[PDB]
RNA sequence: AAGCUCGUAUCAGUUUUAUG
RNA sequence: GGAAUACUGCCAGCUGGGACUGAGGACUGCGACGUAAGUCAAGGAUGCUGGCAUAAUGGUUAUAUGCCGCCCGUCUUGAAACACGGACCAAGGAGUCUAACGUCUAUGCGAGUGUUUGGGUGUAAAACCCAUACGCGUAAUGAACGAGGUUGGGGCCUCGCAAGAGGUGCACAAUCGACCGAUCCUGAGGAUGGAUUUGGUAAGAGCAUAGCUGUUGGGACCCGAAAG
RNA sequence: GAAAUUGUUGAAAGGGAAGGGCAUUUGAUCAGACAUGGUGUUUUGUGCCCUCUGCUCCUUGUGGGUAGGGGAAUCUCGCAU
């Protein structure tokens, strides 16, 4: 049962379970809307489930019912949302007809935040970056320091000053 | 959540003894013997 | 083909439906309710002004008679007494500090209304130099129970901020107005009693201009603070309120 | 002051908060008693024996009256001429539930008591010696 | 600290009254 | 003859100067203005303006200075005092284990309970099962005289809008009492008949496991006491 | 390569010693966007967009995946300027 399998997973280790220092509790479930370990938001402690999802640009609405329980292999019925805001909320709120409030709420709050990470590609159309992060090791930085100090003591640039100077201005101006 | 001290803001002091309007508009205050 | 709505669903609104009528219907007799209330509360403040008025041109008529007539007025006894706690909450003898807790004065600058009897005498003179008290005026007593005015309601110190507060608890005995209480606590009657302990213990200040005498404890005969003062008690809780 | 169980049980939690749920949203003292007794540990929930059961039912109208134990139901072999009716417990003996099946009466839960009288219709309550 | 009977008329480091 | 002023107390009288707080978070309520629409100082602040990315601002050290602060731990005596340790620092250091007897707590069974002395079995000190025995309890000092009648009793049902009235009642308490066996006598060898009461049954509650925890003996919270 | 401890250098303070706390000024010093867009419009080119023909998965649903031939003068359904 679903209230056997919330108690089971609230106390007892949950396998997804993050302990934050503010004592929130965050899901890392792939399926979770909210990504918080809670009643009626984790997908393993609710029969009846809906999330959006995305593996290319295209997002899906997947949902989750006790049918398909008895076979987890197909479990979610994904359809696809037909990029574009308002038609794509239309679609959602058609699909969840009857659906808990709880749940249409944050499955549109969720396919708002995805749709609006794709503006992942404005930093990706716009970036004409020259600094690409480059990271150095300690070892790299040891070698650039040590023999940066001994090529300076064995330079002896006063010494080569002083010989050049004795050869520019001995044979003409 | 907040109390509404009366004797001052006639907004709430009008809330309780509604004989407070007739008091203020008839001056009953002052009255003469 | 149409999706139908969940059976679950279609009882929650039909029960939600039913519940929404009688709301309504129980809003709208609140509402009736409330207005005839207020006008009943507007009649009685009136009554109440118009017996105070009466009463104190019928008092000073009568002095005015016996000064005229040269007989000695017998002035009526007083019988309404508030008294504040003045010293602290330690090095106070068990005597009279069980007197203090029957009268619910647990702490410095905290007073409540007390009945004037023969028996209630005994216990103000026993706690007299701890205590002060006089014979409040009415503009005192509608000043405290105005400001801070708090009843217990259900072991809760609720501030009173309405008329319906007050009828809930207080309105077994007829008191449903916070002028009704003000009344009956001016004008001790059969339910005087329950009205004072309603009302929570009073919280008061220091006075805003000083207490007016060097040294506290001493008899306000010889310029102290505790004692029996009969009328200037009602300046003092007007500076500390 | 109790307000709480101190067993892990999880089906003794469910039915808690199911109790809690029903005495908050019935006002019905029925449901508040089986509450209370909830939380009673084993040695203040003795258990009841059938024979005493049985004994308990000869008062008037216990046919039309059903039998609650908040505690387990054992089974007695100085009795055999047991009535029919229907016994609601946390837990059933192997032998006090087929003495209880046998004589043509039913066995149910908590819960099943619950729904069946949501605030205590036609319920009985008894609890077995204290010592 | 746990249990039962419970909220009262169970009482007072108080006062009067009554019996003396 | 006449008013005015001083003092006391009231104003649900009016109106300026200053300081802190802005707590709650879509409406449900008490209220006021308004014929109405609507508005409001009515269960907690809103609108506008000025400073800002080589920022605005914020954080650490000492000194600059308004005030306060006896040297830490243990132990004497009602207190302070006095007594014993402390030159500084890194590591170690002390209610830990076991046998028996218990309370509380949870589980499994329940008038039954305890697989593991051993055998079978085994992916091998791992994991699973128990034929007979054995520990505990299940019946007092015939329990049906009859597995008991009354008064209360958490609860249940009827009447009642409620107040309350009526019917039935677990555990538990008083009472009426009876009984198993026997006192204190008697006196057909010990029956019969009198006088008090006796400790409890009337319709089981225990077993093993696990956690904090109490007592006793074991080095027994750690070191240290003349020694045969 | 930690503390006690010792030496050099820099800074600060000091008349018969000091340390700590509430509180502010000063030198020195540290942190201080690899933030940078959003809205509706106005052109152009594309696509998962329009049109014709298709292929394939479950089970079958308010579905999923994927090709071939044509276009913008219907086109803001998204993207690009």
């Amino acid at each position: 049962s679903d209230e056997i399998v919330w108690q089971v997973i609230n106390q007892s280790f949950c396998s997804h379970r993050i302990k934050a220092p503010n004592g929130q509790n965050f899901c890392r479930n792939e399926y979770n809307v909210t990504g918080l370990c809670t009643r009626q938001s984790c997908p393993l402690a609710n029969s009846k489930y809906a999330t959006v999802k995305c593996d290319n640009g295209k997002l899906y609405l997947y949902m989750k019912t006790p049918e398909r329980a008895h076979t987890p292999a197909k479990l979610w019925e994904r359809i696809k949302l037909s990029k574009n805001y308002t038609k794509a909320l239309q679609q959602i709120d058609e699909h969840l007809l009857h659906w808990s409030k709880f749940f249409r709420h944050k499955c549109k709050q969720r396919f708002t935040k995805l749709t609006q990470v794709m503006i992942t590609e404005r930093r990706l159309a716009l970036r004409e970056e020259e600094r690409h992060y480059v990271g150095v090791a300690p070892k790299v930085k040891r070698r650039e320091q040590n023999r940066e100090r001994k090529a300076l003591v064995a330079a002896k640039i006063e010494k080569a000053i002083e010989k050049e100077l004795m050869d520019r201005l001995k044979s003409g101006a | 959540v907040l109390k509404k001290n009366p004797l001052k803001n006639k907004q709430v002091l009008l809330r309780l003894n509604p004989y407070a309007k007739v008091f203020a508009a008839e001056k009953l205050g002052s009255k003469k013997a | 083909e149409k999706i139908l709505t969940p059976e679950s669903q279609l009882k929650k609104s039909k029960a939600q439906q039913k519940t929404a009528e009688q709301v309504a219907a129980e809003r709208a007799a609140r509402k009736a309710a409330n207005k005839e209330k207020r006008a009943i509360i507007l009649e009685r403040n009136a009554a109440y002004q118009k017996e105070y008025e009466t009463a104190e041109r019928n008092i000073i008529q009568a002095k005015r008679d016996a000064k005229a007539a040269g007989s000695y007025y017998v002035e009526a006894q007083h019988k309404l007494v508030f008294v504040v706690r003045i010293k602290g909450i330690n090095k106070i003898p068990p005597k009279p500090r069980k007197v203090l807790q029957l009268l619910r004065l647990t702490r410095i600058n905290s007073g409540t209304f007390v009945k004037v009897t023969k028996a209630t005498l005994e216990l103000l003179k026993l706690i007299e130099p701890y205590v002060a008290y006089g014979y409040p005026s009415y503009s005192t007593i509608r000043q405290l129970v105005y400001k801070r005015g708090f009843g217990k309601i259900n072991k809760q110190r609720v501030p009173l901020s309405d008329n319906a507060i007050i009828e809930a608890n207080l309105g077994k005995y007829g008191i449903l107005s916070i002028d009704d209480l003000i009344h009956e606590i001016i004008t001790v009657g059969p339910h005087f009693k329950q009205a004072n302990n309603f009302l929570w213990p009073f919280k008061l200040s220091n006075p805003s201009g000083g207490w007016g005498v060097p040294r506290k404890f001493k008899h306000f005969i010889q310029g102290g603070s505790f004692g029996n003062r009969e009328e200037f008690i009602n300046k003092l809780v007007k500076s500390m309120n | 002051h109790r307000t709480a169980p101190k067993s892990d049980n999880v089906y003794l939690k469910l039915l808690v908060k199911l109790y809690t749920f029903l005495a908050r949203r019935t006002d019905a003292p029925f449901n508040k008693v089986v509450l209370k007794a909830l939380f009673l540990s084993k040695i203040n929930r003795p258990p009841v024996s059938v024979s005493r059961i049985a004994r308990a039912l000869k008062q008037e109208g216990a046919a039309n009256k059903t039998v609650v134990v908040v505690g387990t139901v054992t089974d007695d072999a100085r009795i055999f001429e047991f009535p029919k009716t229907t016994v609601a417990a946390l837990r059933f003996t192997a032998g006090a539930r087929a003495k209880i099946v046998k004589a043509g009466g039913e066995c149910i839960t908590l819960d099943q008591l619950a729904v069946r009288a949501p605030k205590g219709q036609n319920t009985l309550i008894l609890r077995g010696p204290r010592n």
